[PDB]
């Protein structure tokens, strides 16, 4: 698994420990969406509440999702092409997220679901470029986006930050297949 | 928290 993988992993842990430390509301105010006018011009906050895990199946399951299609896209596209998936998936999923909802949320889920339109899309699309969901995943990629929608998973679920995200993907995946 |  290639370097943007694998520091995006690094990063999502360091700052879980972080979470169980110091609590979650105490990593909030330094991480979250800008929840203040003062808050606006740190330009980490519009980037960085992807970082932040609230639970263990949060953290497990966002990151096994993340190590596979992060590291597929990384392999066969590059480390760029991810690094520009997730600044944009981050950036727009956080930017509906808080349009609903406020700018109180977290998880690499948002990126998580641009990864899986991103790679299934172009895929379909485009399937030379080496890149494909195989049937079976897509299957489970599917069920997860169903879940999402149904609030099944027992968590609070960031509605905008979902949606925003996988459409983020499909669109990539769409202006990159046409080439 | 909404979570994602």
């Amino acid at each position: 698994a290639g370097p943007v993988t694998w520091v995006m992993m690094i990063a999502c842990v360091v700052v879980f420990i972080a979470m169980q430390i110091l609590g979650d509301q105490e990593v909030m105010l330094w991480l979250a969406w800008p929840f203040d006018p003062t808050l606006k011009f740190e330009f980490w906050r519009y980037f960085t509440h992807a970082l932040m895990h609230f639970s263990l199946m949060h953290i497990l399951f966002n990151l096994l999702w993340w190590w596979y299609l992060g590291g597929a896209v990384e392999k066969r596209l590059g480390s760029g092409k991810l690094i520009v998936i997730t600044l944009i998936s981050a950036l727009l999923s956080g930017y509906v997220q808080q349009k609903f909802s406020g700018p109180w949320f977290g998880g690499l889920s948002g990126v998580v679901y641009a990864l899986m339109g991103y790679v299934w899309l172009r895929g379909e699309r485009d399937p030379q470029s080496g890149i494909y969901l195989q049937r079976g995943l897509i299957i489970f990629a599917l069920i997860w986006i169903v879940a999402g929608w149904f609030d099944l998973f027992g968590m609070s679920m960031a509605n905008g930050a979902h949606i925003a995200g996988l459409a983020v993907g499909l669109a990539m995946a769409f202006v990159d297949s046409l080439n | 928290v909404r979570m994602a």
